[PDB]
């Protein structure tokens, strides 16, 4: 489990880690305020998906530090021992750098902490891609 | 300078420096560099590898590979084996850290005053040789120990009176003198600091015991992790990498190896049943969770394969240990520990059945440890109860079984105790006919009892000798008891009691003796119908045995018109007008009598009277309490099924118990 | 709500608290064992309920620790009547004490620990009788 | 794509929300053109919709009726074929998952 | 940066009145609000330009290299012996203060406390008297009250967060149980007003200022 922090149009290597925890919430049909409710002309809104993911030990670029949107990617071969095949590269390109402070201070730092983030959306829904 | 993880890995914090700890790593794959190094240094290096294997320190985090690990416990405390405790105390002393084991044995056998008197010895001996840990530790100990004493004395003279029916002494006056007088103005939390300062520098790993509070750093982690593993579960995060509810697995096991190892009397302390009951209750709600989860199309394929925690035997004792009886029951109404794998099942019947030899000589052999067995009845009954999950031999449950309804005292399991136990034992595996004998024998054992013949079943649960022919006539519909069925004879209208248990013993009774009970003993009262039903000797509502049921509901308006007078309100929960009601709902009785008596019970209200019954003053737990096809069948009549729908689709989302919703699904379809 | 733990053979107090906790169970653990299932002719309806209750800090009255099956009864009354009040009486002829060792220490204080007692049912089930 | 794929060796999965409504639009009869029958493989939803009948229901998800409408859902309701798969997939798991959405979802239909 | 030197002025200026108290709270601030700074310039510095993409710099270098010299190898645990014996005596009340775990012994109570609660409403058990969900609220009210009295900096540290995000969502979580209950024989409402737990101001702000959306979430998904 590794992860491959890079900035889009421009392929700069972010920061290397682990990613920890990973969410896929699934999209909830209870606000009701959809709308085209009464017509019901077509049935046209589909998942709102909302995927949060975050990573153990950031390890930032020395080059990318000179210099002082983006994509990201993953490896997984663990499952069976599949590693010649099977291969699934988590690909959303638009992730969006998010993340908050959460002065712990009582443990000292622990390199770079969990730092949230999530998958952003574009004109055609490109959210996720295995490949 | 450098963090080492639970899971065994080690990790640069504030190691500004050289990379001492892992050029100790790095050197540790290189056979050659070793060789290089002096003839002193390298023995060193060698004694450093077994210290840090034995300890489960493992190589460098960029070297992970496989993490996975299980740890083991080498102490006999830990594992319950009371015998070689006996033989270990006796075998004289041949070093102080062989005398420390044995006082720690002692503690745990419960020879508490033996165990202060040790440690005492203990402390006066270890001025040389620079062994202050064990003095260091010992010194904690003794105080553990001081302050179990008080207070076990404490339970004896307030609230042992009456659990024990009478008052015992396991400790002489003097030695509650004596061990005071040795702990005034002792206060422990400068026990690291006031104590020589070479230990002060060499062993401050040990500064974190001195305190009372202790056992905070641990829990608070715990409750951080458990916070965050709950975060997990219902937001259904799939936890990529090293994951919390192994790291919370691990630590739980570091906390119970370095304590138990090293002969640490805190174990037996309720923080420490608090901690690791919190702790393994936690992963038993993921376990449940992670079988019981939705496959999303995406992270699907992770590290946890299908059913990744396995029950193993190290879990098993933690939790027939660190474990209440009512605590395991909102474990089980939480999680189904049925369908969750147990491992290593063979390693743990022999625990189960050296368990019940324990028991077994505690309670037959002149007395019982007292001051043991308050300490050692918990982690028995937990045993027990949890024996339901794993299968077992029949040799093995025989000795079980012999030691469930042979040795207990009532005092904490009663007679309708130990058949709620039975039920769960007998479920894991078909009854086979050697536990049935035994069985046979406690039921006879019982009437033996009747010398002087003031003695009652009483049950807590309400359940008597009644529920147990019925578990034996269920697993065998033809047996008879000759023990019982000799009884007979001889009993001619002279124990009335005794009289009273074979009308509830009857489908264990000869012909015979089934013929001389009935010749002019039998039915009188309401109580012997419902009870010949559950035998089976009544099978109809005869027009004398009618007339008794309404005779005796004619008695309760009586309180019931006077107490309304004063604004009493009684309401004994006989339930007998329940049964009533459910009779004449299917008019399997048909009397008009009683169907004039209303206002009485809530219940009973709603048996006799559906359509017209008041339903605001329903309550959906007595659903809990009804056969399968009455519900089964109402589906679609639509006379009183539209009725209960509206408390039965509240429950589903208001109530999260099963219970209500396999009502839902399997009827009123 | 205080407590008056009762004595059965002669009526004098043991103890007297107050309530803590008041557990009545509904859980009824389905098995096809109770009843007539063999040839059911008729109905039972007698599933085992569970009633416990639990108080904080007991009196412990001199004249029984003199002599060094029990009982209780208690009342319940809340000032506060507003338009429902009644002299409730909770009592179960017949409750054995449970309590266990309970020892935890590491605060270093124990003060009147948690008693807790189980309710009994002897012939007729005329335990959970509100009088 | 999807025949390409195979020419790297691995099978794609994209969760992108366009094969999920077509095949809500043929159940809806919205499309009725039977060249879009012919694409099977490419979403297991497209396939559940589509062509129903030899749908491999091991491969269906409950979430996708949390997301569906009571409409939709009420449309599925009792076609003698999916009601029988959808009432055993829904049975089963309103025990293993507490979601309130899932308990409303059996109670409106099936009474 | 005017904070720390400000808090460099009142234990400056504390050497008289032996007021002993003021000195030692602003020591203990002093500490806690260079505490924050230090992971400040790590997340500016540090981190890159992710959250905001400009590189930020709050605090001069300057500034940096002299906090430094004076707070290199300082230990708070030792902050209370280093007070005077007097101060020690007179003042044990804050003797907790100076350690850096010190929310450990309110939420070792919470965290006991939780699994008193989970328990007792797991079997239905119905809190006579004393319930065990009010002191929770009652001790987070006390520990909100004397870290935001004082003056103290640690209440906007994360783990203080985690203590009341943890209390105040039991808390939610309970309230929640207690209205949506099964109704009993024996458990009827003698006098509570059902829910009788209702979200007042001081409640509400708890909610805001420690809660997160992503704990919120779960939140309202579960209650």
């Amino acid at each position: 489990a590794d992860v491959y922090f890079k900035r889009k149009s421009d392929g700069k290597l972010v920061f290397t880690a682990e990613a920890q925890t990973a969410s896929f919430s699934q999209a909830i049909s209870e606000e009701k305020l959809r709308g085209g409710i009464g017509n019901k002309p077509l049935y046209i809104l589909k998942s709102e998906k909302e995927i949060n993911l975050t990573v153990k030990n950031a390890f930032f670029d020395l080059e990318w530090l000179a210099m002082t949107e983006v994509e990201y990617r993953t490896i997984a071969y663990n499952p069976d021992t599949e590693e010649v095949y099977s291969d699934i590269y988590i690909q959303f390109p638009n992730v969006s750098p998010s993340g908050e402070f959460e002065m712990s201070l009582e443990n000292g730092n622990a390199l770079a902490p969990e730092i949230k983030f999530e998958a952003l959306a574009d004109t055609d829904t490109d959210e996720m891609a295995v490949v | 300078d450098y963090h080492f993880e639970v899971n065994g890995t080690v990790v640069r914090h504030k190691n500004k420096g050289f990379g001492y700890m892992e050029r100790f790593f790095e050197l540790k794959e290189s056979c050659d560099e070793r060789s290089k190094l002096s003839k002193k240094q390298y023995e060193r290096f060698n004694a450093l590898f077994n210290f840090f294997e034995k300890n489960g320190v493992i190589c460098m985090a960029k070297d992970a590979g496989t993490l996975n690990t299980s740890i083991e416990i080498n102490s006999l405390a830990y594992h319950g084996k009371y015998d070689v405790m006996k033989k270990f105390i006796e075998e004289q002393s041949v070093s102080i850290e062989d005398d420390y084991k044995k006082a720690f044995f002692l503690a745990c056998l419960g020879r508490w005053e033996e165990s202060y008197d040790l440690y005492s010895n203990i402390i006066l001996n270890s001025i040389d040789e620079s062994n202050g840990c064990v003095y260091y530790l010992s010194q904690i100990n003794r105080y553990r120990i001081y302050q179990s004493i008080t207070q076990a004395v404490t339970q004896f003279n307030g609230l042992g009176l009456l659990t024990f029916g009478r008052h015992y002494k396991p400790f002489t006056d003097e030695f509650l003198a004596r061990i005071e007088r040795e702990m005034t103005n002792f206060n422990i939390d400068d026990l690291f600091n006031g104590m020589p300062f070479e230990f002060q520098k060499k062993y401050k790993i040990l500064e974190f015991l001195s305190d009372n509070q202790f056992l905070y750093d641990d829990t608070v982690k715990l409750f951080e992790l458990t916070n965050k593993v709950r975060s997990e579960m219902s937001e259904g995060s799939y936890s990529f990498g090293m994951s919390s509810d192994i790291v919370v697995l691990l630590r739980l096991y570091d906390n119970l190896r370095f304590l138990y190892e090293n002969c640490l009397w805190s174990v037996s302390f309720h923080e420490f049943h608090q901690y690791i009951r919190n702790s393994m209750s936690l992963l038993i709600e993921k376990a449940e969770y992670e079988r019981t989860r939705d496959i999303d199309e995406l992270g699907f394929s992770f590290f946890g394969k299908k059913s990744g925690f396995f029950m193993e035997y190290y879990d098993f004792v933690n939790i027939s240990r660190h474990f209440k009886i009512d605590d395991i029951k909102n474990l089980e109404r939480s999680c189904s520990i049925d369908k969750i794998r147990f491992g290593e099942q063979e390693k743990i019947e022999e625990y189960l059945v050296g368990i019940a030899e324990e028991i077994t000589k505690q309670f037959s052999a002149n007395g019982m440890n007292v001051v043991f067995y308050t300490q050692f009845i918990s982690e028995a009954k937990a045993a027990l109860y949890f024996a339901k999950y794993v299968k077992l031999s029949e040799e093995g449950l025989g000795k079980i079984v012999k030691a469930l309804l042979f040795y207990f005292p009532e005092r904490d399991l009663d007679i309708g105790k130990r058949y709620v136990w039975l039920e769960r034992l007998t479920k894991c595996n078909e009854l086979p006919k050697s536990i049935i004998s035994i069985i046979d024998d406690f039921l006879v054992l019982q009437a033996e009892k009747h010398i002087d013949q003031n003695y009652s079943e009483v049950s807590s649960n309400g359940l008597y000798s009644r529920d147990y022919g019925a578990l034996i006539k269920h697993f065998e519909k033809n047996f008879i008891s000759k023990r019982l069925s000799e009884i007979t004879l001889c009993l001619t209208q002279d124990k009335q009691k005794q009289i009273d248990f074979l009308f509830k013993l009857l489908p264990l009774l000869s012909t015979n003796a089934k013929s001389h009970l009935l010749s002019f003993k039998s039915v009188e009262n309401i109580n012997d119908l419902m009870n010949g039903i559950r035998i089976g000797l009544i099978d109809e509502f005869t027009p004398e045995h009618e007339e008794l049921i309404i005779e005796y509901l004619e008695t309760r308006k009586v309180n019931y018109i006077v107490e309304k007078e004063k604004g009493i309100q009684t309401f004994s929960s006989n339930d007998y007008m329940s049964t009533f009601g459910i009779w004449y709902f299917l008019e399997e009785i048909n009397n008009s009598k009683m169907e004039e008596f209303i206002g009485m019970d809530d219940q009973y209200d709603f048996f006799v009277d559906p359509e017209n019954f008041d339903y605001k003053k329903f309550i959906p737990s007595w659903l809990k309490n009804y056969n399968d096809k009455l519900l089964g069948k109402i589906a679609g009549n639509k006379h009183m099924k539209h009725h209960v729908i509206e408390v039965l689709k509240e429950r589903v989302k208001n109530s999260n118990d099963k219970r209500y919703l396999e009502i839902l699904m399997n009827y009123f379809i």
